[PDB]
């Protein structure tokens, strides 16, 4: 016995979400606004006279990468690269709310062919953008219900 | 607590604060001549004595163990004397002890003129140590503690610890508060097997309120010569670098096990920029360089380790207003293992964009590049590249689907020269002018199911959305075009709904390909999801057919449900975890990879992990260079299992551990233990490793390195207050990870 | 959570004025008491003095079959009997009559919600 999805992926309060953050033209900055507009929201940037409306403040990004596996004489087999974002809805009225992300990738590496693996880093990092600006979306729900409590 | 365990040395002021002027408020006598426990309350000072005479210039004179309460003072001593005009005092030998932080001390001859916080003493001696503990000392004949910025100054300097000297050179300050001042540092030392000693001396500079310098020697007993290692640092308009230097005279080793050279120098040079100018320019750099290929073996850094192939030269430039993009980046490379050396290069890049999203129902997007690869010997082939990427979606939506039909037309055009060498030799024949035009076709879904859970949990709701997926990429012959930038991707469960195997742009696979997959996800009741997994196929219409098919598998099949992958995450609790992932192959027939985790965080002290990876031999053998799949060091794949741990023991210790097996030959690639002191006045560090090393060509047997290090520091007059355990657990050759 | 807590009344041998006499072994080194006012009801006052006075406060509840006291920063500290003495961390303590004076103005600045016995 099951039934297709009723409710909306993002809840009907907020609707019309005022985005900020520090760098209005980056990556991650186009990861959410292109994903928020795929779900309907319409996104009134530039803050004017309206107060109704839920905002949404990013926060910060870092990237690392490091060892994790070694051949049988020293040298480096697998990479892995590790993604954090924050973000704080702002519910008028009542207090803040912070949420948070977290990816996970590897690969492999070649000490002969680098510049090759090179652009294969670039894809990594771009692509991982669209996940971390996808869980914070799935996230959105939560603060609806402890919102209603 | 430690903190809260020493908070209860220190006294506070507990009568109420006054902020203003002190020469205007009122004066209170209780008892011309006041005799048996004069008290006097000015402001914030308070002074008690026996006895106080009162001579008016306003001259008291205290006289029977007089006392002071300041602000931030506290004094003691029989004799006083007190002026109201310029707030002086002068109080005969006693104690005197710091309010509202640490620091205790005695003297001679105490005095506190009202100019600004300048005491003075005779032959005086200021510690940081709580009353009733004798370890340390910095004894001098006249101090002078000034209270305008956080500065000390100490004459005729004598360091004793506990009742022995151990230092001399008068004029040393001891910098008290959390303010920068220009002056040295404290040393280390180290037992490594490569070197038979250490030793370091910084040296600290402050040219401006956003500037830096780290002058720092070092010693290298083995050799025999001192090199030096100087630094920077700056924040400006654009990011914040990292500059470095480290140059090193001569060695004698090195002129020992390498002979018949003109002269053994080493220096590097690091440089990390990255920052973003006004709202729209933007900027990076990547600079690495070093002398030899054998540095990273010999004398460590904290910016590169053994484990290294390489060392980047990275450039950029950077324009993007809302739906524009350019870049100028230039990315060259430098190969230090010695056995093949003719990496590539790229000079100046081109990357354009554009974003118009409103044409009709569709989208709109346009790429390009222009690159010219010059290699790094006088013979392999340089060329030049063009590009352009016209693309179309259509997306649709609704409740509970999706639709995301896509279009695409790529075009390239080559142009290479110096082919004379590669010609002559292999049998295939490149030539100097190529084309390539090639459409695409794409058409995504997606569903959402959902339920209440009556099981076991009441109230937990379960998702499962299936997907889909198409392709199409006609076929062209691409064997007159050399693989400069191009590499065999991986593919987890994400990696699968994809349109490209090869990274870069050189080499194009063909694909008829159909994906599919699922997705289930248990949510909590207040929308907390702590599951989810994933499954997903691939069924090949037709193999990939790109004109240099240069792969060697056990079975060579064309089509058929060929890749499989897999995922899991479980969230037991706010103080546990686990992952996973795996996937495999019918060309194969072996798993190619696999992973695993679990943990445990209580706070930032406590924590074990474990952990498991795999790479199977075919793996090695179908991906990686010919000659990874014949020598002894490679052929054999990776099956290492590792654990860590962390646990604070009573109240001031902190012990620290790791471990890296290797079951595929029974080794050990790693070890580390450190145990760690924080009492009140000072601390304690110890370290260790067993790192993997090098490979004898004799009789294929490895190297391992051992080492000891060891730290002190000097604690009590700043804020630091916390145990060093993060700092420590990311040490070794494989640093630890969240995985939570 | 502190406030979640659900207060459990001390037994009678618990109730009482505890002051602890001589050297604890876990405070500094030269002079130091560590105190503890518990009512009946179980509403607890740590009250420690070497040169500075610093006093927390907490309430006394049940867990695995051990009283536990939990503070304002969640520390888990269990009682335990042995003759007429309590024993938490790195202190035992005799029934006395009276506290300290610092302690007892402490408390008056920062009185408990129930009687005090």
């Amino acid at each position: 016995g099951w039934h297709l999805r009723d409710t909306t992926q993002v809840p009907s309060t907020m609707k019309v979400m005022i985005l900020d953050s520090g760098d209005p033209n980056g990556p991650l900055s186009r990861a959410v606004r292109n994903q928020l507009r795929l779900n309907g929201v319409e996104l009134l940037d530039k803050e004017t006279t309206r107060k109704d409306v839920p905002s949404l403040r990013l926060g910060k990004v870092s990237i690392a990468k490091d060892t994790a596996s070694v051949f049988r004489n020293g040298q480096t087999a697998e990479y892995q690269m590790i993604m954090t974002v924050n973000a704080t809805v702002l519910i008028p009225g009542r207090d803040i709310y912070p949420i948070s992300a977290k990816v996970f990738r590897s690969f492999f590496d070649n000490p002969q062919m680098a510049l090759a693996k090179d652009n294969e880093q670039d894809m990594i990092v771009k692509e991982m953008y669209d996940r971390a600006a996808e869980q914070l979306i799935r996230k959105l729900p939560s603060i609806r219900a402890a919102d209603i409590a | 607590d430690l903190a809260s365990q020493c908070m209860l040395g220190v006294p506070s002021y507990d009568r109420p604060l006054v902020q203003g002027d002190t020469n205007d408020l009122p004066v209170t006598i209780n008892a011309a001549v006041f005799t048996g426990s004069v008290d006097i309350m000015q402001g914030n000072s308070r002074l008690q004595a026996d006895e106080v005479q009162l001579h008016q210039v306003r001259t008291v004179d205290a006289l029977g163990n007089v006392h002071y309460d300041d602000n931030q003072v506290i004094l003691k001593g029989p004799k006083g004397w007190a002026n109201l005009n310029t707030k002086d005092t002068n109080v005969w030998e006693g104690d005197y002890q710091m309010v509202g932080r640490q620091g205790r001390g005695k003297a001679d001859l105490m005095k506190q003129r009202g100019e600004n916080r300048y005491t003075i003493l005779d032959n005086g001696s200021f510690t940081s140590c709580l009353p009733g503990s004798d370890t340390w000392s910095v004894v001098g004949s006249e101090i002078i503690h000034d209270r305008e910025e956080q500065v000390a100054e100490i004459w005729n300097a004598r360091f004793k610890v506990g009742p022995v000297p151990i230092f001399y050179s008068p004029y040393l300050q001891l910098p008290v508060g959390d303010k920068r001042r220009s002056g040295f540092l404290i040393p280390n030392a180290k037992y490594t097997t490569t070197n038979y000693f250490e030793f370091y001396l910084p040296y600290y500079w402050n040219i401006a309120p956003n500037m830096d310098a780290t002058i720092t020697p070092h010693y290298m007993h083995r050799r025999g010569n001192i090199m030096w290692e100087n630094e920077f640092r700056y924040l400006s308009q654009a990011g914040a670098g990292l500059m470095e230097l480290d140059y090193l005279p001569s060695d004698k080793v090195y002129e020992d096990e390498h002979p018949n050279d003109d002269s053994s120098r080493r220096w590097l040079f690091y440089w990390n920029h990255s920052g973003v100018m006004d709202q729209v320019w933007r900027f990076n750099v990547d600079y690495t360089k070093v002398s030899d290929p054998s540095y990273f073996n010999d004398f460590d850094n904290k910016y590169g380790s053994s484990t290294d192939g390489y060392a980047t030269q990275k450039f950029s430039v950077g324009y993007a207003v809302q739906n524009f993009n350019a870049t100028v980046s230039t990315k060259q490379f430098q190969v230090f293992s010695e056995q093949n050396t003719s990496s590539y290069s790229a000079e100046p890049q081109l990357d354009v964009n554009y974003y118009q999203n409103d044409v009709g129902p569709f989208d709109t997007r346009i790429y390009g590049q222009a690159v010219h690869f010059v290699n790094t010997r006088d013979d392999m082939p340089e060329a030049t590249r063009v590009h352009l990427e016209p693309t179309i979606n259509l997306p649709l939506s609704n409740n509970w689907g999706s639709i995301n039909t896509e279009a695409k037309l790529l075009a390239t055009h080559y142009q290479q020269t110096n082919l004379d060498w590669y010609n002559s030799r292999n049998t295939t024949k490149l030539d100097e002018s190529v084309n390539r035009v090639m459409p695409q076709f794409k058409v995504d879904g997606k569903m959402v199911f959902e339920r209440d859970m009556e099981m076991l949990a009441p109230g937990y709701t379960q998702t499962l959305e299936p997907r889909a997926q198409y392709l199409y990429v006609p076929y062209r012959d691409q064997s007159d075009i050399y693989n400069y930038d191009s590499s065999l991707l991986q593919s987890d469960y994400s990696g699968l709904f994809r349109d490209r195997t090869y990274g870069g742009l050189d080499r194009i696979a063909s694909a008829n390909q159909v994906t599919t997959g699922v997705t289930s996800r248990i949510y909590d009741d207040a929308a907390v999801e702590r599951f989810n997994i994933s499954v997903g196929q691939i069924y090949y219409f037709t193999e990939s057919r790109t004109g240099d098919d240069n792969i060697t598998w056990e079975n060579d099949d064309k089509t058929g449900s060929l890749v499989w992958a897999g995922d899991t995450y479980w969230r037991i609790s706010e103080r546990w975890g686990l992952r996973g992932g795996i996937q495999y192959d019918t060309r194969l027939d072996n798993v190619a990879t696999s992973n695993s985790s679990i943990e445990y965080r209580r706070d930032e002290d406590r924590l074990v992990q474990l952990n498991y990876r795999y790479a199977s031999p075919e793996y090695i053998q179908a991906t990686l260079p010919k000659y990874y799949s014949t020598a002894e060091q490679y052929k054999n794949g990776i099956s290492q299992v590792g654990a860590v741990a962390s646990w604070p023991i009573a109240d001031r210790w902190s012990i620290v551990g790791a471990y890296y097996y290797d079951t595929n030959a029974n080794k050990q690639a790693d070890s580390m233990l450190g145990v760690q002191y924080s009492s009140c006045c000072y601390a304690i560090r110890v370290g260790y490793e067993r790192k993997l090393n090098g490979w004898d060509n004799d009789k294929q047997h490895a190297v391992y390195d051992n080492a000891i290090g060891f730290n002190i520091e000097l604690r009590g007059l700043s804020s630091n207050y916390g145990l060093g355990t993060q700092e420590m657990l990311r040490s070794n050759i494989l640093p630890y990870q969240n995985t939570l | 959570n502190y406030n979640n807590v659900v207060k459990t009344p001390a037994p009678d041998w618990l109730a009482g004025y505890w002051q602890t006499k001589g050297p604890q072994r876990a405070l500094v080194s030269p002079e130091a008491i560590g105190s503890l006012i518990v009512t009946k009801e179980g509403d607890t006052l740590d009250c420690r003095q070497w040169q500075r006075v610093i006093a927390v406060p907490g309430k006394l509840t049940l867990m695995s079959d051990d009283l536990t006291n939990v503070t304002v920063k969640r520390e888990l500290y269990e009682v335990e009997r042995d003759g007429n003495t309590i024993e938490y961390d790195g202190m035992t303590m005799e029934r006395v009559d009276r506290p300290t004076a610092e302690c007892a103005a402490a408390l008056d600045k920062a009185p408990l919600p129930t009687p005090l016995p």
